[PDB]
């Protein structure tokens, strides 16, 4: 539900992918994942 | 076994009459004494003076006997306890850089002196031309006490630290006060403006103080750092507290403090003596010349008489004042006459 | 923008021009290729209807298009407990009715997420069509600057705002001036680096003009409303 | 002309009838007059022939004393009062005595001996302040129209004969107090490979030694200063200026000295 610190890390008060960013925000166009990490839209672009 | 005596031809210099003078000035005012064309003897004046610490810097002290000098400055003030290591050779501290800055590019020596708690009193007076113009009057502390600075600021001619009356009517939110400032000098920069609906709020420049400011950019009010042989320009002043004419309350200035000189009863003055050309001038010293001075009743100098002879303590009497050698019509001398002990001799 | 420099065509591409009877008035930022986060204040009653309104990107230049090569907004989302006396929560959505698909020069910038942990006196950059020096026209060029954080009690002091810094506000900018944002910059993008990665973290509300002593920017802390943001996204579809 | 500094130029004009007289005295050195005791040396119960500098017998003195009022002349600092200085110089000086509220104040003008009177060389000036006498051997910058104002009853002019800043570099610098009931005084300078001698007298008798200097240069012209004052003329007192010089030469003399060492009489060898 919630997200914290600057690291993606999946929290609620203390596999799916796309379905889990699904009904958490943003709908569609999941990016990737990780281990410990939700990424659902792809950020950070600079020259 | 060498007599020499030769009458001088200039006077003496009287160091130790000036450094122990009543009257210890602070290091803010740190009064300077230059001495020319005399003599001195540097065993008189460490023995009359109550000497703590002695050192030199970019010079020996065994050249110092003997050797001759253009002039000689001196520069005297009193040391507060708090601020003493302050006074070293190269060092950022607050009298270094706001009362009186030392010189490490000639050839100087350092004197530290005790002075008695009687009859001596400290001047506590303030150099500066704009502060005593907007109503600066004194310090008014105790007894005992000296005044540094540990920021000081400089200004234009163009200053005052007073509002037109007539802009800061239309204020409602932080209003200062305001006054006639004197003729040829810009009023404070406050202007008017509005955040989101406050329509009367007047903003000025140099908030909250000179010292601690938010933007140094916008406030006349500059710091400055004193070079060799600059006092300070002048002290902070609160423009919040100024203001008929501009007269600003002796609670609006910034930048000062205070402590005692008392150690042991006695109080402690630094010295810095600073010697102006080497190995020339007419400034010279007694000691080499003045060693012994005692004549055993030989090879003597006596006035520019050299020879031989020997000496008895006679009692003569047809020595004027400016009389010293006693010849015969042959030529020869048969005695003199000594100026340092008023007793004459048979040669 | 007083102080900067116009920006080359390098990777900055989260700036998005709203322009209503065909002339700039109001920046933007993409997070999604679906919503713009701009400011309310300029999405008043009188600036209703969205059909009026386009928006563009990819263009540094102000002079690329007329009544055509733009995105007409569907639906603009305001904050409910949006106050124009006190400027307090001026966060406003635009939806766009076209998918826009991402490409060069087209890539979004991600929410902050909570616990981010931040410095007090952090650096970040800001960016928007404004004045150059004071009261002056649209920069026809993109440019920007760089700015730093200052502390919310420090803001608040009885010389800068007098206790005005709501917690949903944020002050950046710089004391002593010569660096801030005019009128023109609205919305803006404020985004700062960590973790090698960008994130927008202000808002561009209001101001006491630019480039002027004791008087910083206030910029609309999207911490508070992210979950207002999520909860719309949500309740959308 | 003296010096080359622009100092004061408010009262200057050319004036035409300023010419020294001739006294009608000659010298006699019978009695001891117009000669000098030795440096610091004593004699008793001797005859002493010296070859010493010495004034001719029977020759004429001249005065150089200047009084102004207001305006100052371009000739008084031309020759003839700019003198050479060739081997000596021996003053007869009169003591002006004058009165105010009951009490006696002494002037008389003062002498510079120089080369140049450039801050490049030194210059001898004596000076006197009533009663003690000032001399002093410094780099003095000297300026074109040197002067001495009155201090017993003032004058409208100030004194400028100097201007330093700083204290320029000295080589001696003494004071001494001679009598001020005093009617006329007596010097004795000259010079010889190098060294400056000095001599002085308050009263009628042989002169005294005041000091000696090594210069190593050879000093050529001597200048006597005017002094302004403001009420010296046939106006309100009948008081006047007197400052006689006559050269000096190297002579020999015969000197006699009593039981306590005093001169008695003195014998020029050259009728
Ligand atoms: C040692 O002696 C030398 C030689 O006398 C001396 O040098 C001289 O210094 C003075 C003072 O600086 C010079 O006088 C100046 O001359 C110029 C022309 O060259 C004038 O323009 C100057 O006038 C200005 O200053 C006046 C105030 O003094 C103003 O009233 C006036 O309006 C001008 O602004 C000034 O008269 C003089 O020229 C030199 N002499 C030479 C040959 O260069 C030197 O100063 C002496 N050293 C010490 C330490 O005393
Ligand atoms: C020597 O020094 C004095 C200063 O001590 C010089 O006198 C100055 O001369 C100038 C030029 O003549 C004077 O300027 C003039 O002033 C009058 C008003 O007083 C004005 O109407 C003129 O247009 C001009 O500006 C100056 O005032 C004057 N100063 C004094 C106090 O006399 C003198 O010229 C120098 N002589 C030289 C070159 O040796
Ligand atoms: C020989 O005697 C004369 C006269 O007594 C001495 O002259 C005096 O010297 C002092 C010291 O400099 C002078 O005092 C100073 O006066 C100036 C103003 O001219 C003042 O600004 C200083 O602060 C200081 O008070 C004094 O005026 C001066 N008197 C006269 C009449 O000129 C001289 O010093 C003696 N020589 C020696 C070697 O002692
Ligand atoms: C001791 O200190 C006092 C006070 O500073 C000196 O008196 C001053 O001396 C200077 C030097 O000429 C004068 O300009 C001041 O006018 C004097 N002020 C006062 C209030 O008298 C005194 O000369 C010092 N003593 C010594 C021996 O230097
Ligand atoms: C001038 O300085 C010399 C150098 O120190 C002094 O000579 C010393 O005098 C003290 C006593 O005053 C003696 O205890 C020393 O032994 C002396 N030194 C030598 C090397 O003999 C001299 O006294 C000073 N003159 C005056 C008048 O104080
Ligand atoms: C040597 O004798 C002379 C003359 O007797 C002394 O000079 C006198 O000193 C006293 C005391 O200071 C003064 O009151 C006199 O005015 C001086 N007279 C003269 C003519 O100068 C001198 O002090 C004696 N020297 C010593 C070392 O005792
Ligand atoms: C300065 O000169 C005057 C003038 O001669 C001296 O005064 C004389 O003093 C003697 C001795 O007491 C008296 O017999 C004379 O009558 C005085 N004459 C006059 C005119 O007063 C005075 O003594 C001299 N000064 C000194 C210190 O000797
Ligand atoms: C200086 O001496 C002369 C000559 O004796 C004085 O001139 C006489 O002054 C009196 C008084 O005014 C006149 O009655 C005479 O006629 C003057 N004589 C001549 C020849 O003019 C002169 O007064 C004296 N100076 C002072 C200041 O009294
Ligand atoms: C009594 O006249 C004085 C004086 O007033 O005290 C005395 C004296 O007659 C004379 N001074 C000189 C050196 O010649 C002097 C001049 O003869 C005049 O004063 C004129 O001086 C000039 C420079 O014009 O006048
Ligand atoms: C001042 O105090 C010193 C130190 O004891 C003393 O030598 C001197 O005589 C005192 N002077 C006066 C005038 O009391
Ligand atoms: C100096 O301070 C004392 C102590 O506060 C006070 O009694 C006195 O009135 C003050 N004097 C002046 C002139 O300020
Ligand atoms: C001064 O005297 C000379 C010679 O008699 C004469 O040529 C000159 O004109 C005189 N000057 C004045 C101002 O009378
Ligand atoms: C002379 O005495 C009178 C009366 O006491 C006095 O008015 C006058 O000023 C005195 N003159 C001087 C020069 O002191
Ligand atoms: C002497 O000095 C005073 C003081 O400055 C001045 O008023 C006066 O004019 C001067 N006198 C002369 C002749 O320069």
């Amino acid at each position: 539900v919630r997200l914290y610190g600057p690291n993606f890390i999946l929290q609620v008060y203390s596999n799916y992918g796309r379905a889990a960013c699904r009904d958490m925000g943003y709908k569609n166009n999941f990016y990737s994942s990780q281990g410990i990490s939700l990424r659902c839209i792809a950020c950070g672009v600079n020259l | 076994a060498t007599v020499y005596r030769r009458i001088p031809n200039l006077p003496d210099c009287d160091i130790d009459n000036w450094l122990n003078n009543v009257s210890v000035p602070s290091p803010l005012n740190w009064e300077r004494r230059i001495f020319s064309n005399c003599n001195f003897n540097l065993s008189t004046l460490l023995r009359l003076v109550h000497v703590d610490s002695f050192s030199c810097n970019n010079l020996d002290k065994s050249k110092i006997f003997g050797s001759c000098f253009n002039s000689i400055t001196v520069d005297k003030f009193a040391i507060p306890n708090r601020r003493r290591d302050d006074l070293q050779l190269g060092s950022s501290g607050f009298l270094q850089s706001s009362n009186y800055k030392i010189d490490i590019s000639s050839s100087s020596c350092q004197l530290y002196y005790s002075l008695p708690l009687v009859n001596v009193t400290i001047n506590n007076f303030n150099p500066s031309s704009w502060n005593r113009r907007y109503g600066f009057g004194s310090f008014n502390l105790s007894s005992y006490d000296v005044v540094y600075s540990d920021h000081c600021f400089s200004v234009n001619s163009d200053f005052c630290p007073c509002a037109d009356p007539s802009v800061v009517n239309s204020c409602a939110k932080s209003k200062p006060p305001s006054a006639i400032c004197p003729a040829g000098t810009k009023y404070r920069h406050c202007d008017l403006d509005t955040t989101l609906y406050v329509k009367n709020w007047c903003r000025c420049s140099c908030l909250p103080d000179p010292i601690s400011t938010y933007s140094p950019n916008t406030c006349p009010q500059k710091k400055v750092v004193v070079g060799i042989g600059e006092h300070c320009p002048g002290l902070g002043i609160n423009e919040e507290k100024c203001g008929s004419s501009c007269f600003c309350s002796p609670d609006a200035f910034l930048g000062w403090s205070f402590d005692s000189c008392i150690s042991n009863n006695r109080c402690n003055i630094f010295s810095n003596f600073i010697f102006n050309g080497i190995n020339s001038g007419t400034t010279c010293s007694n000691d080499l010349l003045y060693s012994n001075t005692e004549i055993s009743t030989v090879n003597y100098d006596l006035y520019g008489i050299t020879g031989q002879g020997i000496f008895k303590e006679v009692s003569a009497a047809y020595y004027n004042n400016w009389q010293n050698l006693l010849y015969d019509s042959n030529g020869n001398i048969i005695g003199f006459k000594d100026f340092l002990t008023n007793k004459t001799y048979t040669i």
